[PDB]
């Protein structure tokens, strides 16, 4: 049974690859601006349903290998999605539709992450805990970097604006997402793991962040980014150091003490030469 | 001495310029005529790390840090060079170390977090 | 734990919320009837994610005053939508795009009051039924 | 000797490249090895002169000429470093100079004009 | 000795930049000090073919062959030496023994085509 339903998984997500490679050569076959509209959206919309159809059926799947070949499933929809959508808005730039290409990356990553998150809360073993939060930090660092990159080939207008807040709130999420799975793990070695995922990807959402504001160095988005900045580094660390008080070992404490260091002092310097500029 | 110098300021030329190749060759000069100089002995351990040459890199560091361990540059690079070759715990210490004499070098911050996540 | 989801929700619901009240900005500072009708649709759809996905954790808020937050986070993502969509629908008349600014509230109201129910049928306290019975007597007459 | 060559060309080419503090040093070797090289002397003034260095551009630039007194573009560069200091008696003498061993030098003779509005 | 690689390095350094004529300068202290270095007569060769100085282009290459006669390279250059002194019947040989030890190179029997036909 589990085979069936895993097997109108793999079907499903197949359809839904197909379809979005469908879509975004014929963004790119197409000479308007509207053909990157179309696909971007309709990529997204896909890609959306998709995944919603996946968890559908994928919360049947009793049995954690097929429930990790349905994350799986996610996780390869979503960086399809992703990636279609950044070629096609990247290609095109010239400011026209971008905020929807930084919009739908967003909302795409937000959708799977949840959906992984959501399918991950039901199992036990701690491996696949990992590998759920894998798949999550995945996700989390592709689509930060995939909208870091097209504000870049835009330069500043609001573009960078979208990308600030749409970095900060995929971080948090998966900050979250992350912390809320790991809040069942066993032991200290997967506990830390989550720990490190999460400064990981809070740091990596810190370096976009601040590139973004740093390299068009312009006090409006200075200031915004270093709320995002704040905002992030506090929630990454009390992420941290929920999960941190169910360690009992010292070595792992005093890692996650680091960690917790190393991500403030990050922060921090960030934010200060972003003042300076 | 005048051999020095000029093979000293030959080695930077070249350095500055990316012949690093060329900057490793007159840094060796440099320093078999004088071992004291911990600015060749650092320039070389670069230009051996521009090239990949990751083992020369940390040897030449090394000593670069043993004449002036107040270089956190070199103990970046250091670090940096033992990230590249898979031995974390060691470029997370010198990550460390380098962060020490300059709390403000934002990279080494990174690579030390990113470090300490693949040694594990 | 509840903590950790209720806080999703608050995230997601804020963003929700301000992507919403931009777009109304955008139809109104915009000249052109598919601006308003662009919002519209765009105010909606988003809004019916963002319900949509607040339940979808939301039901994992095994304890009330979670519950409540969410529920409480659902109708006000509810009413800013359709405020927003009554604005710029009331602001450009015109007979033009009408039906969509009626249709699309009224699906919003029956998305959250549904999304609502669906959270409110879970829970046990009789002052959190009262609540949840006034929230959806609020969507609804507002709508 | 060899040595003062290599110095020389060390210095030629550093200088030529724009790196002119590497010239500095290597042309003060280039000197100390062999005084009487003007043109070392004249182009360590130079690279002096383009650093904002104009007391030390002055200095050698006075020596290239005790070596070379038709070296009029030495002449110039030494009006230009008196005129850069605000000392225009010594500019126009210079200019002067420069424009009996080279008439066509129009900006020496522009600057002359101007040297002589500011010392009024 | 130091002097040599010094002399050797500059050379090599100069010639990539093309500033040919310090090349040359640099080339001729190295070989005055080490004859022997074929490397040094080729790029010298090399760094007059680039100014136009055949004949000298060509006693540089002939040295650098008797030291190295598998420099295909040079037998190339050589070749084409001659062939810019109008001196075909020398062209064609050399670029027949270039092509012998480097039957690749298309411009070297394209150019003894050329030789053949300008020699008739």
């Amino acid at each position: 049974i589990e085979e069936v339903v895993a097997e109108m998984i793999d079907i499903l997500a197949e359809s839904s690859k197909k379809s979005i490679e469908e879509l975004a050569r014929a963004a790119d076959n197409k000479t308007t601006e509207k053909a990157v509209a179309e696909a971007i959206e309709e990529i997204a919309r896909l890609a959306t349903a998709a995944i919603q159809l996946i968890e559908a059926l994928a919360k049947n799947l009793a049995s954690e290998e097929f429930m990790a070949r349905a994350i799986s499933a996610i996780a390869e929809l979503a960086k399809k999605a992703i990636e279609a959508i950044y070629r096609l808005a990247d290609n095109h730039t010239t400011d026209t539709f971008m905020a929807r290409a930084i919009a739908a990356i967003a909302n795409l990553a937000v959708t799977a992450i949840l959906a992984i998150a959501a399918l991950a809360s039901n199992h036990t073993t701690e491996e696949f805990m990992a590998r759920a939060i894998s798949a999550i930090a995945e996700l989390a660092k592709k689509a930060i970097e995939a909208i870091y990159r097209l504000a870049d080939n835009h330069t500043t207008d609001k573009f960078m604006a979208a990308a600030i807040e749409a970095i900060a709130l995929l971080a948090t999420l998966a900050i979250l997402a992350i912390a809320l799975l790991a809040s069942n793990h066993t032991t200290e070695k997967f506990m830390a793991r989550a720990i490190m995922a999460i400064a990981i990807l809070a740091a990596k959402a810190i370096e976009a962040i601040y590139r973004l504001a740093d390299n068009h160095t312009s006090p409006t988005y200075i200031e915004k980014a270093i709320e995002a900045i704040e905002k992030i580094a506090r929630k990454a660390i009390k992420a941290i150091e929920m999960l941190a008080k169910n360690i009992t070992t010292e070595e792992y404490k005093e890692k996650a003490k680091k960690i917790i260091d190393i991500i403030r002092k990050l922060a921090k310097m960030a934010i200060k030469k972003l003042e300076d500029n | 001495g005048e051999e020095a110098e000029l093979a000293y300021l030959l080695g930077e030329l070249a350095y500055k310029l990316g012949e690093y190749r060329i900057a490793i060759r007159a840094y060796r000069i440099a320093l078999k005529r004088d071992p004291n100089n911990a600015e060749a002995w650092y320039n070389l351990g670069n230009a051996y790390y521009k090239q990949g040459d990751y083992d020369e890199a940390i040897e030449y560091y090394q000593k670069a840090l043993e004449l002036d361990p107040n270089n956190a540059e070199a103990w970046y690079n250091l670090g940096n060079a033992y990230y590249k070759q898979g031995d974390y715990d060691e470029a997370i210490e010198y990550y460390e170390k380098a962060l020490e004499l300059d709390p403000e070098n934002l990279e080494a911050l990174q690579n030390l977090l990113n470090a300490m996540d693949k040694q594990g």
